[PDB]
């Protein structure tokens, strides 16, 4: 996999790619790797595809129970912790999670990166998976904080077409998410193959390729 | 987890038209030693069930007593425990594939290979497999150890699919398993000439036989087999 | 850790009607990183081509061995060496480091010039031959290509025909394999002429 | 493996099982574990067949040129070249050879030749995975200067008791009997030994 | 060593090669310069174990040396490239294999092209636009997947690296000293000594 | 691999089946497994496959140039001979595993022989993976004083055994008769119980279904004059 | 030492239609290199129009079919009779799976059946419990093999039209219940011939609004 | 170590030799391994001594119990204590034992308990290292219904070989004569044992 | 995490922590605040095992707070350390022990005294004018050795901590990404924002 989010002026973006691998076989061509906790509550998924499903959707489990005890949304950086929490308890035990916890809350949008080990750290910009190195050196040298909804969605989009190409564990499609004050938003399931030759021609990169 | 220490070798048998048959051999091995030559491995319950066992003795003499328990349990408060609620071979090796799994799950095997072979109810034929990591199948030929690969083959030139089975006498049946024996005799460093045999038919009921023994072997080609390659002398 | 994975990598081969067609995907990587897209792995010595799977420096190293032997072949025996006899050569040089072996899967496809019959083999890495009716497939994703082979597969084909059943076996083998695709070529061959054709295929 | 050599008053006999086994596998239950180095000089052989059937050949091909230079060699000679290869090849061989011949001159003579390669001269010699049973009985049993006969009912009664308690044992009982008359084989099907 | 990075451009070859030499826990030299030329027009970088690097590089150097003063004519990057991978694959099965890896940059005088070969230690040869040993290209091939152009100039290649350069000193966890860089063209080899 | 060896009468016959394997998957479902040492010598071989094809190509060549040299007909247990001495040196890592059969001037011989250099005598014989399904036919049904006809039929049928009951055998059963005072008859596919059904539809493709980029002609000719 | 866990073979294929849905497995049962049994059932109908099938470890394949089974029997105890639906059987297998996340059901396990709009479901997990909803899944031993060829077959993966040359796809139309088993029968037939633990029988289970219907066919047994 | 019991017409007799050894070193040359749980029950014990030591102890424990409660134990019974501990605690325990006990109803009887926790009820039973050595011997020359004396040479004979060929047994041979008419110890030296 | 230093002058304890968090070969954070505060005139800064250092630091923190609300009074920076370093040996001998190495700067009100407490995962406490976990001290204590005196002032403190900074800069193979700067005097912590 290869995963990413990040703030910026009118929101956070979320982009993550859908493949799925057993040893060097690809189990899955369109895997999703988000999950929706709530209308302003995003997950991404990293490693062992269980342990990231079964633990944020005990996490949602408990956000949505913090919502019936104060009558009140959870924030970001709570939720990012009781997951954290979850983590320390089976410490050292072999559980494999890389997740960005994603939302909008009275702070104004949220992002804490949280995996296996408890680490838990609030950021700007985050990105997760066998393909995040070349997902961060298109991130780095194009993000600005006076980014578009429109173009913004574009980096994060683009961002995964450039790991999925060399990450051979990267790939299948990208999924898009919009986080705003009103919540959070799916800008739909991209394929690769289609995406990398429409970028190609477009954009004008990837020009050691041919097509 | 353990070792298997005192052990008994293949457990052999097959379907037929109007029951099952059930064999095995009378030693109990230790190590490469020959150690005890006495050692009965089918173990019946009631007039209906044989149960046949391979693996470790000392647990395979702990499943006998688990069995003799469980027919003294199921009379109890029990009228019809000698007619309709009587043990049936079903609830018998689900009883021991419950047990058989339960102990590989908590990593302390039962270290045995079990078949058991009986008649049900209405007649049905029951034959089916369980072993140390819990693990069943049913086939209409079924054999532990090393008859798994050299009986099975002999077996299954008689009933190779369940529509052999009602076209397969008692005679013809019993004639392979105890041909197969032999084979395994003649190949199995592990293996004893004495054998029991068990014959649970629908009509004729549990007719379980001790003390036979492998007959007509073949052996007098070996005096013309000389050396290695070369040698003629 | 594994030669026979880290560079990554498929060859398949069909024979049809009259003709034989062999196919490979383009890429070269380092385990997870895709390193070259143009990475050939099909070779031609005359009239016989040699498609080579596994690890690339001996695949590189295996056709200039090859192109070298050849070459001598000619020269001395004053005609181009015929698929028989070059798959009886791969498999004794390569039973010849036995103990040190190349680690690929090499392919042979032809035409035999003189009877005109159609002809391809497969090696181990060690050099048993397969000499397969039907096809021979190589590489990482030799399982998924065995799948679609064995599915799609049917004899004689027109070469054009059979162009479009080897080059659907290599893309959706590939497509299941994290080590093969970033292109593909496939060859179709016949007594006397060959054409070469480059596939689109997605670039993850 | 249950194999074994005795000396009697006529000369030598040699003594084997027939079973070759692969695990619990019978590989073979009809093998002649009795072989011919010379035309009366034989071995019994146990451990690595492969390692002891390259020996034997290796010892065959030196008496058979000892021969053409000198002539007749002594038991004591052959059991010599099997030593020398034992011995110089320990750290890549698992043999465990005995050596019986007759002379005329020496009569019956017995050599044991195990794993290290070291060479002891015996009235009788046991070997094998199955010889480990029969220590106590052949020990009680065994006199100097028997019968053919007796020596015949001697390593069958052996013989049929390392059987019944080695697995790696069984089979048919060979023999090989050396005197000054020449070279008798003889044979023992378990219906005869097994009753014993 | 640790990162050597490579960029063809229209018509030169852009070599960039880290300054750091580390020995235990200690950074001995902040200025070390991992290349050889091998031929007035041809250059080759390098990157691996210890001891190791220099000798392969100084063997290949006096190699190439030796065939220019024989035939009085300067080889191909092409077949330079070839003899240098030869050597790594009859190393890999040696009794101690030289664990190597290189880039070589050369311009072809007879073609009038640039050229750039990546070479790793078993002889894994690729002509490439633009390449990298070891992990640097984990940081660096997503950037150049997306800038490079083959029509760009020696200075737009320059700042294509520099950016390259700054992502690497981002995102790795490894302090590598800044980088050397040379110029390979039809003049022949010259360095940039400010970077 | 199931491989057998039979005496019988006046000969021997040695049979095989058709399935290679790399690990699970089936690489080839009509393998060759019977090959010829000299023309009345043929030997059959499980284990590492280019072992058993190289170690019995090799002292084939030796055996035919020792024909030549000593203007006589080859012996089986000078092949025999020749290929225990060689694999013994190699301890095992060439992994041959054969069974060799054949007839000459001396009679019918029938030896198998294992990668460490072992030898066997035997009137039947089984190896590979299938060698207990076979030989459990073969202890069943085998008899003194066999014929022609019947050796075939006890051979195919313990081929036949280890095809059904073993995985790692299948396809169809090869077979090679030796008899005394004749030429040796090698019956490939003897047997042909395996034949797959037809497919319930065509997948044969529509012109121009795959997407192509390129096109060009591939000059396979030498350079031509004028 | 012990080993808990063992490999019986087998391979299963779950196939989704636009208003049925297919779960297909062959009957063979194996270890190392011996057939326990030809015709040995793997694929179950669990109630409420579900069809369930545990491949690899038989042992934890037949524990988990039978513990699923039960909760169903529960479900309708404790929530009046309610039938269960396919999401919801599925996220329930989830939580059964991920209670042993430390000693775990060596399965790949899938169902199939009908959504609550009444069209084709199948779901898959792996064996710790991560599962989706999926239009096509082969499981097991000859996985690798078949689903490349269902990616070409079903999905139209890789296929054009002609005269345009890549430029339109070939547009993804349904397909029936008789042209969905003519795939599962040739993906088998194909499997069984270049996979040695593949053979002797198909049992194929169809699920629709009428409920189960099961179809057998032979396979080789070589 | 060296054991055996074996019934005979008037009851049973248990024998065992009497050396302890750590490693090559004999640590007791005159143990007594002969060791009673109950009045006319002994068992013979080979393994650890610390297991068979600590289990003997616990099996005295409960026929002393179940003898106060509810009488005298039959050997079955003790032989039926004995399994439960060395069945129950086999993954931590190394012990063999041989029970043998004499009844005026069952009289004689002889069990035997090898390392998994099985148990074999038989005529006669040989255990330890040495016994190895003596299948044969004892197999040949055992019948039912002997005499006290015949039993006594049998057994005397039988231990006399399994210490000459083996190096971890030997010493004295002690035996234990179990009848009706009650408990008789017995003693043979190395020079007279050695010499038969 | 990696490098944390420590330094006590006149009348301030100055606490310098790096800001890198890495995960594989990447950096995922260059901004991280390796510190919390314990009370109003205590500082503890941390290093040792992912996820570990967090989760001891913020208990350690919230068990402070406790013993302050509870008697309204600030524990003593001596007694903190004293508590700090029970809870560290109670725990190596723990089933899995907190792999978390600490230095502890407080301002003692009562003795009108900044104290610096270097304690290791171990449980093994020192009082120290200044003080390093892991590598730190093998580069910089040279420097504080030579240069150190006990009436130095904060800024003297900052420009000796420079130093400090730049000599692991230079020697150490490893980006840390600078370092967060905090003083802890009579008037409470402050961070220092340019460093
Ligand atoms: C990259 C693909 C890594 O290679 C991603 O990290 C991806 C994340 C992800 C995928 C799906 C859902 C959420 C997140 N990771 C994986 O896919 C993951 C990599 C992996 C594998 C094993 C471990 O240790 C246990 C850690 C990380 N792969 C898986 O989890 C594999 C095991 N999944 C399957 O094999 C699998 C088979 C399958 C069949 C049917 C339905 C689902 C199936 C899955 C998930
Ligand atoms: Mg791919
Ligand atoms: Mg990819
Ligand atoms: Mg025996
Ligand atoms: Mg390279
Ligand atoms: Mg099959």
């Amino acid at each position: 996999t290869t995963t990413l989010a990040f703030k910026f002026q009118h929101g956070v973006i979320v982009a993550v790619d859908s493949r799925a691998t057993a040893g060097s076989y690809i189990s899955s061509l369109r895997m999703n790797k988000v999950i929706e906790i709530n209308p302003y509550l995003l997950g991404t998924m990293s490693g062992c595809a269980a342990d990231c499903q079964y633990w944020e959707r005990l996490l949602a489990k408990e956000c949505r129970l913090y919502y019936l005890r104060n009558g009140e949304r959870i924030s970001v950086s709570a939720a990012s912790k009781l997951l954290s929490n979850m983590m320390l308890q089976y410490r050292g035990m072999g559980l494999s999670m890389g997740s960005m916890i994603c939302g909008w809350d009275k702070k104004g949008p949220g992002l804490y990166y949280v995996d296996d080990n408890g680490t838990r750290l609030s950021g700007q910009m985050f990105s997760t998976g066998s393909g995040n190195t070349y997902a961060y050196g298109v991130l780095d040298s194009n993000y600005k904080w006076d980014l578009s909804v429109e173009d913004a969605l574009y980096l994060g989009k683009r961002s995964i077409l450039a790991a999925a190409h060399r990450d051979a564990y990267s790939g299948g499609s990208v999924n898009l998410y919009h986080v705003t004050e009103d919540g959070w938003i799916y800008h739909g399931n991209h394929d690769v193959g289609e995406l990398f030759w429409k970028v190609k021609e477009e954009e004008g990169s990837f020009n050691n390729v041919i097509g | 987890t353990q070792q298997p220490i005192v052990t008994g070798t293949s457990v052999i048998s097959m379907k037929y038209d109007n029951g099952v048959i059930i064999a095995a051999d009378n030693l109990g091995s230790y190590g490469s030693l020959l150690r005890f030559n006495g050692v009965e491995r089918l173990i019946p319950v009631g007039d209906n069930t044989v149960v046949g066992i391979s693996g470790d003795i000392s647990d395979m003499q702990h499943i006998e007593r688990l069995l003799k328990d469980l027919v003294t349990e199921n009379a109890y408060d029990n009228p019809l425990a000698d007619a309709e609620e009587a043990l049936e071979p079903s609830y018998i090796f689900e009883y021991l594939a419950t047990v058989m799994y339960q102990r590989r799950s908590k990593m302390n095997p039962l270290w045995n290979a079990i078949i058991v072979a009986g008649v049900q109810s209405n007649g049905d034929q029951f034959l089916r497999y369980v072993n140390l990591l819990g693990v069943t199948y049913s086939s209409p030929t079924l054999a532990t150890g090393f008859g798994a690969h050299m009986a099975n083959p002999l077996l299954r030139k008689v009933v190779d699919r369940e529509s052999d089975i009602p076209k397969t006498t008692v005679q013809v049946a019993e004639e392979a398993i105890v041909n197969a024996m032999r084979v395994l005799y003649y190949r199995d460093a592990r293996s004893s000439r004495n054998f029991s045999l068990a014959i649970i038919d629908k009509n004729t009921g549990l007719t379980f036989k001790k003390n036979l023994q492998v007959e007509n072997m073949k052996w007098d080609f070996a005096k013309d087999i000389k050396g290695y390659g070369t040698q003629k002398i | 850790s594994d030669p026979s994975s880290i560079n990554g990598g498929i060859v398949v081969a069909m024979t049809g009607k009259d003709c034989v067609a062999i196919a490979c995907d383009l890429r070269l990587g380092s385990q997870s990183l895709g390193v070259s897209n143009k990475f050939e792995k099909i070779f031609h010595y005359g009239h016989v081509f040699l498609g080579i799977t596994g690890l690339a420096t001996d695949v590189t190293t295996l056709n200039e061995m090859f192109r070298y032997k050849t070459n001598l072949y000619k020269l001395k025996e004053e005609r181009a060496i015929e698929p028989e006899t070059f798959t009886q050569l791969v498999s004794s040089s390569l039973y010849e480091r036995r103990f040190g072996p190349y680690f690929v899967g090499p392919v042979v496809a032809g035409i035999n010039s003189k009877s005109g019959k159609p002809f391809i083999a497969g090696f181990d890495l060690i050099g048993c031959i397969d000499e397969a009716k039907d096809f021979i497939v190589s590489g990482t994703a030799s399982d998924q290509l065995f799948g679609m082979c064995e599915s799609l597969y049917e004899p004689n084909l027109e070469p054009e025909d059979l162009f479009e059943t080897i080059s659907q076996a290599l893309l959706n083998a590939a497509d299941r394999d994290a080590l093969s695709g970033w292109g593909a070529v496939v060859y179709i061959i016949k007594k006397d002429e060959v054409v070469k054709r480059y596939l689109k295929m997605r670039q993850d | 493996t249950s194999i074994m050599a005795v000396t009697f008053k006529d000369g030598v006999i040699l003594g084997a099982d027939s079973r070759t086994t692969t695990g619990a596998y019978i590989a073979n239950r009809v093998t002649d574990k009795l072989t011919r180095v010379h035309d009366k000089i034989w071995c019994c052989r146990s451990g690595s067949a492969a390692d002891t059937q390259a020996i034997a050949d290796i010892v065959q091909y030196h008496l058979e040129l000892y021969t053409s230079q000198y002539g007749t060699p002594s038991t004591e000679t052959a059991a010599s070249v099997f030593k020398e290869l034992c011995y110089e090849n320990k750290d890549n061989l698992t043999a465990g050879i005995i050596v019986a011949g007759y002379d005329d001159k020496n009569k019956g003579e017995v050599y044991t030749i195990p794993l290290g390669g070291s060479v002891h001269k015996l009235p009788y010699a046991i070997a094998g995975s199955g010889s480990t049973f029969i220590y106590g009985y052949c020990d009680k049993n065994f006199r100097e200067n028997m019968s053919k006969e007796e020596t015949v009912d001697f390593i069958k009664h052996s013989l049929s008791q390392a059987i019944k308690w080695d697995g790696s044992s069984g089979g048919v009982i060979r023999m090989v009997v050396l005197t000054a008359a020449g070279v008798e084989r003889l044979i023992f099907y378990p219906d005869e030994y097994e009753q014993l | 060593m640790d990162i050597i990075l490579g960029i063809r451009v229209q018509d030169s070859v852009i070599l960039a090669s880290s300054k750091a030499v580390t020995r235990g826990i200690s950074v001995l030299k902040d200025s070390d310069d991992k290349t050889r030329q091998l031929s007035p027009h041809t250059l080759m970088s390098f990157a691996g174990e210890a001891g190791d690097t220099v000798q392969f590089a100084e063997y290949i150097q006096a190699n190439i040396q030796l065939y220019s003063i024989r035939e009085d004519y300067e080889l191909s990057p092409q077949a330079v490239s070839s003899f240098v991978r030869q050597e790594l694959a009859k190393s890999i099965r040696s009794r101690r294999p030289y664990q190597v890896n290189v880039l070589i940059g050369g311009y072809d005088k007879k073609k009038n092209k640039p050229e750039l070969y990546q070479i790793d230690y078993l002889g894994t040869k690729v002509e490439l636009p633009y390449g990298a040993h070891g992990y640097s290209g984990f940081y660096t091939f997503s950037l150049l997947d997306h800038h490079y152009r083959p029509d760009m100039t020696t200075e737009e290649g320059l700042d294509l690296l520099k950016l390259c350069v700054q992502e690497l000193e981002k995102r790795m966890p490894m302090d590598f000293k800044g980088v050397i860089v040379k110029i390979v063209d039809k003049d022949g080899i010259r360095q940039v000594d400010d970077f | 691999t199931t491989i057998v060896g039979v005496k019988f009468n006046n000969g021997v016959v040695i049979a095989a089946d058709t399935r290679s394997t790399q690990g699970p998957i089936v690489a080839d479902k009509n393998c060759a497994k019977l090959h010829r040492i000299s023309p009345k010598i043929w030997c059959a071989g499980a284990g590492t496959a280019a072992d058993t094809e190289a170690v019995t190509q090799l002292i084939g060549s030796n055996i035919e140039l020792h024909s030549l040299y000593t203007s006589r007909e080859p012996r089986v247990v000078s092949a025999l001979q020749m290929l225990k001495q060689h694999l013994f040196k190699y301890q095992g890592h060439i992994g041959a595993y054969l069974i060799v059969a054949g007839v000459d001037p001396t009679g019918s011989h029938l030896f198998s022989i294992h990668a460490h250099g072992s030898t066997d005598v035997g009137y039947y014989l089984s190896l590979g993976s299938g060698s207990l399904a076979a030989m459990a036919v073969l202890e069943s049904h085998w008899k003194q004083d066999l014929t022609k006809e019947e050796a075939i039929k006890l051979a195919s049928d313990a081929i036949q055994a280890g095809i059904w009951n073993d995985l790692g055998s299948g396809s169809n059963v090869d077979v090679c008769v030796m008899e005394i005072g004749k030429d040796a008859e090698y019956l490939r596919n003897y047997l042909t119980p395996n034949v797959r059904e037809e497919k319930q539809k065509s997948y044969k493709f529509p012109r121009g279904t795959t997407a192509v980029l390129k096109e060009s002609i591939v000059n396979i000719c030498d350079i031509q004059e004028e | 030492q012990f080993n808990p866990y063992g490999d019986n073979g087998g391979t299963i294929l779950g196939i989704a239609g636009e208003d049925f849905a297919v779960l297909a497995g062959d009957t063979r049962n194996i270890t190392d290199y011996s057939i326990n049994s030809r015709y040995e059932p793997k694929v179950f109908d669990c109630g409420d129009n579900i069809v369930m099938s545990a491949n690899g470890f038989a042992a934890d394949g037949d524990a988990l079919v039978k513990r699923f089974k039960n909760s169903v029997k529960w479900y309708h105890f404790d929530h009046n009779d309610k039938k269960l639906s396919i999401n919801s059987a599925a996220r329930n297998i989830q939580h059964l799976l991920y209670s042993r996340r430390f000693f775990p059901y060596y399965v790949y396990n899938i169902i199939a059946g009908l959504d609550e709009d009444g069209k084709g479901a199948v779901y898959s997990f792996d064996p710790v419990g991560s599962y989706q909803r999926e239009q096509c899944r082969a499981g097991g031993a000859a996985a690798s093999l078949i689903m490349p060829f269902l990616d070409n077959q079903v999905n139209f993966k890789n296929q054009y039209e002609p005269g345009t040359n890549g430029k339109v796809k070939k547009p993804l139309k349904y397909l029936s219940v008789e042209e969905v088993i003519k795939l599962v029968r040739d993906s088998f037939t194909s499997a069984t011939e270049r996979h040695i633990q593949v053979g002797d029988g198909l049992e194929i289970l169809i699920v629709t609004k009428d409920g189960v219907r099961k179809e057998f066919y032979e396979l080789k047994r070589d």
